[PDB]
This record gives structure tokens, C-alpha cells and sequence, in this order.
């Protein structure tokens, strides 16, 4: 509890790993109590090994019509740049060489460790792909805070609640559509987290030294790096509200409408024509919530879905899935 | 990203300047090409503008120099010709503020 | 390099608004990234500054900056971010000269 | 906010070298500004470990007259050993196996920085092949300083020449021509620069002492050994020359001239034979000026059509390579 | 290349500190120039042989 | 369209001078003469190695000039019978071109 | 040559004890044979001299010894026989002189 923060997987592991008495080290295997999101989505590499220098179009008029033989006058079309670039982040591991072999097996650590590992990873990115600005860098997304337009473009993605609350230390949440296709980016060097690799062979070392040059052990570092992209921006649709107290208001009745969602499903749809995936997002205090106002009485789900199996989400017939969005913000975004 | 150079913070007090502490960005070079940048986040009151200078190893020479007003959040652009020091930056100036400066390096931009 | 847009004289005359020219720049849309340019050569006498601005075709907000002092060839950088109309040059001031020659963007390098 | 001297390739290098239109490396490839220098040397690995000991002696006297009976005494000829030491010295280089692959292939990057420390190396080793010998080791040299003898060897070996100041050290350069034979002495590995290997592992990072550090990187380094003899105190000339004052007035006259340039030559044969080759020395500038000032000899010339007379390489002839000295020393000279 | 300094004595441990190597592009712009040219059709056919007069 | 290139600079070699009367003094005599050549000739080369070939420009005027302030130096020369010397072509032996350069850059060299 | 053992400075103020510094040059072994150093700049005036010594940790006993008037550059030789630690040197006394110190380790005589 004081002495540092426990570094090195020290004799511990090895007697919760573990063999139990089996067979083989490493009983498969275990199972992670951490919440899960889905990504999914897709990835590209992007020019030129760093941003990705982006396109839009804005503002191309106009057609005239053909009066007599007069087709005078031509016109021409502009554009401008702008997307984002990424951020890095990888970690290393480490254990005693000497101590991998009871019983002898590597595939124990090494398999065990990169899955798990590989879940925490996962943790962060999924917690960092809902923030992050003004830090030590990646990425971003807040970028949609205005809550009226010029001073940005606000409005398609807008939809708001009334209320709010932000008094001390409070809150409210969001939900979310997207339609990914607007990639995320990666240097053209692999995405996957590899990691993959051990450069391990020595060892090298303790905590200087304690005065004590260590001894071998088992290195192995992961790397993971990855970045959105918006190649457009109109398509993602989000709303501030709410939160608990005047949900909970309605058991069914009026206090705060269920019925922005549609907004959601409309204030979208341009091209996209086609096109691929699309999702909705929500936490999940917010989806069984949403079922609660929803199917005690006047709205109707629509329908429920077998997709791909996997299994069911259900409305409309465009998968939901459930995400970490906690359920604690402030107001800001409010519109 | 990244470490060498700058880092935050400093933190911009009520009264004084930044233009500590990078010892040295070295002194050999001159530079016409690429990027650079700088924001950070609470302010608090009123006017505020960055500069940059160099010599050979201390001070004090040209510099070049910018200008802003009160608001969360900013950023412009880069340089023309140095000869190599750069004690950049080198904020001003008055009302009661107390926090947060900058750092430089690739962008950056908005989503 | 090149045509679109302006050209010299502009031409400050003998210490006036620099308001100068016309046609054309137009005032929609949003630039973050490339190259401007601006410099000269024959001057005379006294202090310089340059500007920038923009808004819905006339007026009247929004700047970056730049200062320049006593000598004949000169030129500094770029812009950051923008509205959507880009008047300027908005050189002054005091003393006279005159033929004092300048030309505004874009491309165009040295060395 | 930063604090150091930049040790280690900040990305304005990786940015300055680039990459653009692709691509590879640059267009075969970055030139410029070192000086070149020759030796170009002879090596030889040397008798023991170290050292390399050899004799020479100190006189030997003397006989008597013999006065019909008395007078004889025995005589004793005696020696003395002398071999001297040798140093090494290092670099290495580090890159952060991230940035060099941001953009891709670093094998174009860490060719570059082999090569440019390969020209900053040999300017460096060029550069101490002369002066110093007062600090820390490796090596010596100068010690042929002292103007007049009796209280050294100096003298024969020096010519030298007169002028400068006794209390302005300001400037005139120096020329220097010897044999080589009086080898280059090495330890018992290759001659020069090998370097010539390859590591990839982890840092190595964060100084004092420096709570942690902890990184991946791709690096390796170039070493070198040498150690000069002297074998023998002579086949060496020393000069004083100018300054530019007088080195302007030579255009043709004759008041502070080159005839040194003869001396040194003669000063020469014992024997002492020993043993193939000779060169004489220049620090370009004194080049060009002695072709321009020979060219217009009122003697042994005349020439056909037509002039300048190509280059200098003979004289007479033991060809005449060029160095990188300086403008600048001190006095020390004939008395 | 701007600079390449530089090496230091090794003293069978004592070795510290690496080092590295720059640089900094340069570069400048170009050019372009042309007019155009112009005859009448008919005049090139008068008198006939048009060829060697655009030559010319 | 064209544009030179740098790529790398040690190749350049150029002299100020004159103005053609120093060199009426020299019209044989050995004072200020343009021997100065063989410095700016001796003033490059690394290597740097290439690219292949050189070759040294002249106004014309500068070129005859050169040619008659040769043929007669208080120095070496042979030239048995006759005079004026084999064109010149040669120096050494890298061949000289012609060139329409201006007669009038004034000074210019440290104004 | 060589790090362990010592280097300068240690070193030399207008009065100064000696007995520092570093350890480890440890505490066990004989020898009989081969070499060591010693030797720096720029010396003042007059008295000093070097000593060695031997124990386990501290103290007291034992010494070779050796004494130098001024002059910028010296040396000795080797050591002989010992209990074992050489806290060696153990220079003294006046002068004034801050002028670095010495070290130790094989030679590499003069010419």
C-alpha cells in the first residue's frame, strides 16, 4: 500500500496463474470482470505516414438555363483540407526467466499475458475514444462542444434536452449516432497490436540496481496506435441531457420526451448512400432506461434482429450495441 | 508529442513572463519549412501574447512575436528566419491570471 | 507567380491606409494548412506595419499581425485561421517615401 | 518546459531530412561543408601490448690519443628506450525505433547517420593528428615546439623561418613534410572507423538517475584506436612562414619569402635509411598561394603555350598531397 | 549538412553521452514563359509556300 | 519554363573587378593583372565529387582582354614565332565560353 | 586510462587537506611488477607532495611517498608493496593554485 505500486509479477502469479495441481501451466484460462464496448469499426492507413490531409467540398452553384443560343459565363468549384492525426501509446511487461518454469512452459505467460493484457489495452482506447483534447495528446472528439452555430456548425448534430443538470459535480451522459465508413487512421505501419514481438533475450534490470545488477528475465513490450478520422462530418448526431432525476419522472408519461431519437435516425442520411456498417450508441444505464419509457405504452420497437450471429439488437434494424460512456459528464455540449 | 522540446507548464503567473527554462535548443541552425504549435486551456482575464527570441547561447537578440486576447483556447502559426536559440515563449501581461502555457509540435487541427 | 491575386503598386503612396487593392480574394470558406507571401525592396524612410481582416465583404474584424523596421528586402510568413473575405495588406504609417513597392501572395520562396 | 540541449534526433531532423514525392533516401545524396584531409597513413600493430620500446642512443664518445704506452681505459656505448602510448575513442548514435519508422524504412536514415559521422570522425581525428598533448590522453605530437636546440633536439628538424610577434600570437600558419614508415601504431584489431555492427534492443533512457525510463530503440556506434610513433626524430620539417601581410607582398617579391621550401628538402639523409616513401604537407591556402607565386620564378620556368603550370605535384618530385591545418598558432622558430 | 561535431575519448568505462547529425532543406522556385504567334491563313498562301515563312 | 539549382553550392566561383582601365595598366605589365583566376580555381573542390566537366564564362570583351593581358606577363611565356598565341581556349586546360553578360553592375560587391 | 580508479579533480584551493578521494580502489592483494601515473596543468608555487597509504576502510598506516616543487606538468612512477586499499594520493599543503589535480593509470611517457 505504500511501498511503490507493486513492480514485478513476483511468486504471487505464479501461485494464482495458474497450474492448481494440473496438467499444464495455465488452467485456459481465465475471464476479465471489465466492462466491454464494441470496436469494431475499421481501419486504413492514411498518407502520409502521419494526419491524413482531408478534402470536403463546400459551396459548387450553379446551372443556368439554355435561353436562345446564350450559354455565356462559367464557373468552377473549391475546397479545403483538414483532418487530424494520432497518438501512441505501448507498454511493456516483464518477468524472472528463470521463473517461467514451473512447470516449464512459456505459452502460460506469454499466451495468458497478451490476452489480458490485450483486454486492458482495449479498456483505455474505448475510454479515451469518447475525449481528449488539450492533454498530452491523443485525440479527439469533443470538438463537437458549441452549443449554438457560428462559432462552429452545430445544428445536424444538436438535438439537445432542456434541462441538464450541472451544478457540482454533475453529469448526464449523451447518446450517439455514427455510421463509421469515416475510418480511423493508421501509419502505414500494422494496426493490429502486434506485440507480437519479444526482443527479450537478457535482462537488464532492477530498480538501479538495488545496487545489484539483476539478473535475466523475460521482456516483451505491446504497442497499440490508432486515430479517427471524419471524412465528412455530417453524419455523427448526438443530444445533452438528462439525467437521472427527470427520467425518473417517467415511468412512461411526460416529464422528458423519448422522441428526439427520431431526430437521431433523420438528421442523417446524407451519403452515405449505400453505404456499409452504421451503429447507435448508448452506455447502459441509458438502453434499459430507454426500454422502460419505451414499451410501457405509445412508441412501438419496431422489430428485433437475428443479425449476423452473434445476436440480437433490435431498431431499427440498425445495430445498437453498448458502450463505457459512464454516466457522468458536465453540461458544455449542451446546445 | 514530444519531449525535447517544450513542456507544460510554467505556469504563467500574474506578473511575469515565460521565456525559461529550454537550455539549450541548441545554437546552430536556421529554419524555413515546417510546423510548430501552441495552446492550453483555463485562462482567465484579458490580454495575453506570446513572442520568441534568439542569440547564441543567452540573450538577446530579433524576434518576432504575436498577439491575442482573452479566450479558452487558440493557436497560429510558425516562424521565418532565426539564426538558433529560440527562448520562446515570452507571454505578457497584466490583469490576475494563473495557470497553464503551452508547448510546441505537430498538429493538432479540429474534428 | 501568380495572377489572382494583386500585384504592385498598392502602394502605400507616401504614408496612407494600405486599404489597397481590388478584385479579388472572395469571402467564403476556411484555410488551415499551406503558403502565403509578402515582401519587398526600395523604401526610404521610418516605420512599417502590416495587417489583415475580414468579414462579410466590407467589415470589420478579425487580424493576425506583423511589424517590420528600417531596411530594403524583407518578408516573414503565413496566416493560421480566417473568417472568409482576406482584405489586406493594411501597411502604415508615418513618414513618406513613396514607389515603396509590396504583392501579397501566394507561393513564392527564397534561397 | 524542455531544459536540455537536445541529445538524441528530435524530429526536426527526421524533418529536415524528410521524405517527400515518396520517398527513399535523398537524391544520392546531402553534400557539403567538411573539409578533406589525406593520411592515408601507414599502419602496423606494435611489439607488445602497448609501447613498442626501439632504442636509438646518445652519443657515443670517445677515443684518446694513445701516447705510446699509457692512456686507454675502457669504453661504453650506451642506449636508452623510448616507445610511447595510444587511446581510443567512440561515438554511438540512438534513434527511437517509432519516429524512424514515421515515415517508413529506416534503412535510408541510419545510412545517412553512419556516413555523416563517418565525415565528422575522420575531420575529428585529423584534427588532434597535430596539436594538443597537455590533457586527458591520447596522444601527442607537437613536440617538436622549442625555436632553438640545447635546450631540446629541435633544430635540424625545424628550418623554420622568422617574424610574427612575441606578444601577439596573431597568426601565420604552418607547413609540415616527413616519411611514412615511421608507421602509425595500432592494438590488436583492424585499422580505423570498423563500425561495421548492428544492435536493436531498449533504453537506455531518462538521466539521473531518472526515476525510470524504459524504451525501445535501434542503435549502434563506431570506435577507433591509433597511436602515432616517432622511431626516429628527423625525415621531419617544421616552418613558421608568413604572415599575410608579408604572404600579400610575395605576389612576386622577395622580401619574406617561400625559399624555405628547398631547405627542409636538403635537411635530410644520415643513414638512417628508411624507407620508401615521402610526402610534404599543405593546408590549402599556402597551396594555391606557392602556385601562384611560383609561376612567375624570373628563372628555371619559361613554359610552353601554355600557363598556369598545372597543379604542384612534384617538387622534386616526392608528391605533395593537402591537409587540413590552420591560420593560426604561435611563434617558435629557428632562434 | 549543418555541422557534424563530434567524438570523445573513451577511457576503458567512462563512455556517457551519444550523439547525433542534422541538417535543413533549402530549395527555391521556377518559371515559366511564352508569348504566341499569329499569321492570316490566306497571306501564308501569298505568294504559296507557307512552310519556310513559319520557319523563318 | 526553367529554374537553376543550388543542389550543391561550391561549384560557383566569381570575381569583381575591374574596370577594364586596372587592366589597361596590366596590358603586359604584372601589378594588378588577372592572375587572380588561378585562386578562384583553386578555391573548389572537396569532393563534392562530379558532376563530369566545368567550364569558365565571359562577356566577350573580357575574353580578348584576357587574351592580349596573357600573352605577355613578366613571367614564364614562351612563344617562339609568332604571336598572338593559339586563340587562348585553354586555363587549364578547361575550355572558356562566351557569354551576353552586362557591361555596368557598378560595384556592387560590398556597397 | 582509466576510469576506476580516480580522475580530477579533487582538487587544489588556496589550502587543502588531501586525503580525499574515491573508493573504491579496494582491499585485498600484493603485486610486484608493472606500472602508474601521475600528473596535470598549470601548478603556483613550491611545497607540495603525494603519498599513498593502506588499510581496510580508514586508517592510518604506511607510505611511499614522494615531493615536487612548481612546474605545469610532473610525474613519478609506479608503487610498490602494500597492506591494501590505497587511499593514495594524499597531497598537501600552501600555495594557492586552483589548478585541477591529477589521476592515475599506465603511460605513456614522452616522445
Amino acid at each position: 500500500m505504500a511501498l511503490i505500486g507493486q513492480t514485478l509479477p513476483s511468486l504471487l502469479d505464479i501461485y494464482n496463474r495458474t497450474d492448481k495441481n494440473g496438467r499444464i501451466a495455465r488452467i485456459v484460462e481465465q475471464l476479465a470482470k471489465t466492462n466491454d464496448i464494441l470496436t469494431d469499426a475499421i481501419y486504413v492507413p492514411c498518407n502520409d505516414g502521419s494526419k491524413h490531409k482531408t478534402t470536403i467540398r463546400a459551396g459548387i452553384p450553379e446551372p443556368v438555363w439554355r435561353r436562345y443560343n446564350q450559354g455565356v459565363q462559367p464557373t468552377k468549384t473549391q475546397t479545403v483540407p483538414v483532418t487530424d492525426t494520432t497518438g501512441m501509446l505501448y507498454d511493456l511487461g516483464f518477468v524472472d526467466k528463470a521463473l517461467a518454469d514451473r512447470s516449464n512452459n512459456a505459452a502460460a505467460f506469454r499466451v495468458s499475458e497478451n490476452m489480458g493484457k490485450l483486454q486492458g489495452f482495449n479498456n483505455k482506447v474505448a475510454r479515451y475514444s469518447i475525449y481528449g483534447n488539450t492533454d498530452a495528446e491523443p485525440e479527439a472528439f469533443m470538438g463537437l462542444a458549441p452549443r449554438f452555430n457560428t462559432l462552429s456548425t452545430s445544428k445536424a448534430a444538436s438535438a439537445e434536452n432542456v434541462f441538464s443538470a450541472g451544478g457540482s459535480g454533475s453529469t448526464n451522459t449523451s447518446i450517439w449516432f455514427m455510421s463509421w465508413g469515416e475510418n480511423t487512421a493508421h501509419m502505414i505501419y500494422p494496426e493490429g497490436m502486434v506485440a507480437g514481438f519479444q526482443h527479450e533475450d537478457l535482462g537488464d534490470d532492477l530498480v538501479s540496481d538495488g545496487n545489484g545488477g539483476q539478473f535475466r528475465a523475460y521482456r516483451d513490450e505491446f504497442k497499440w496506435d490508432i486515430g479517427l478520422s471524419v471524412r465528412d462530418w455530417r453524419s455523427i448526431s448526438r443530444i445533452c441531457n438528462i439525467d437521472v432525476t427527470t427520467l425518473t419522472k417517467d415511468a412512461s408519461t411526460g416529464a422528458d420526451l423519448i422522441s428526439m431519437m427520431v431526430d437521431a435516425y433523420y438528421a442523417r442520411d446524407v451519403a452515405m448512400l449505400g453505404d456499409g456498417k452504421e451503429v447507435i450508441y448508448a452506455n447502459k444505464t441509458i438502453h434499459a432506461w430507454l426500454h422502460k419509457q419505451a414499451m410501457n405504452a405509445k412508441n412501438v420497437n419496431l422489430t428485433i434482429e437475428e443479425y449476423g450471429g452473434k445476436k440480437i439488437v433490435s431498431f431499427l434494424g440498425i445495430p445498437i450495441r453498448r458502450v463505457d460512456a459512464i454516466l457522468n459528464t458536465e453540461s458544455a455540449v449542451t446546445a | 508529442m514530444k519531449t525535447v522540446n517544450m513542456k507544460t507548464g510554467t505556469d504563467s503567473f500574474v506578473g511575469e513572463d515565460g521565456k525559461p527554462e529550454t537550455k539549450d535548443q541548441y545554437p546552430w541552425g536556421l529554419r524555413i519549412t515546417l510546423d510548430n504549435e501552441s495552446l492550453q486551456r483555463l485562462g482567465l482575464n484579458a490580454k495575453s501574447l506570446p513572442a520568441v527570441g534568439d542569440s547564441v547561447s543567452v540573450m538577446a537578440m530579433a524576434n518576432v512575436c504575436s498577439v491575442s486576447t482573452r479566450t479558452t483556447d487558440h493557436g497560429e502559426d510558425n516562424y521565418v528566419e532565426l539564426q538558433i536559440t529560440d527562448i520562446g515563449l515570452a507571454p505578457q501581461k497584466r490583469d490576475d491570471a494563473k495557470e497553464l502555457k503551452d508547448a510546441f509540435y505537430p498538429d493538432g487541427e479540429d474534428d
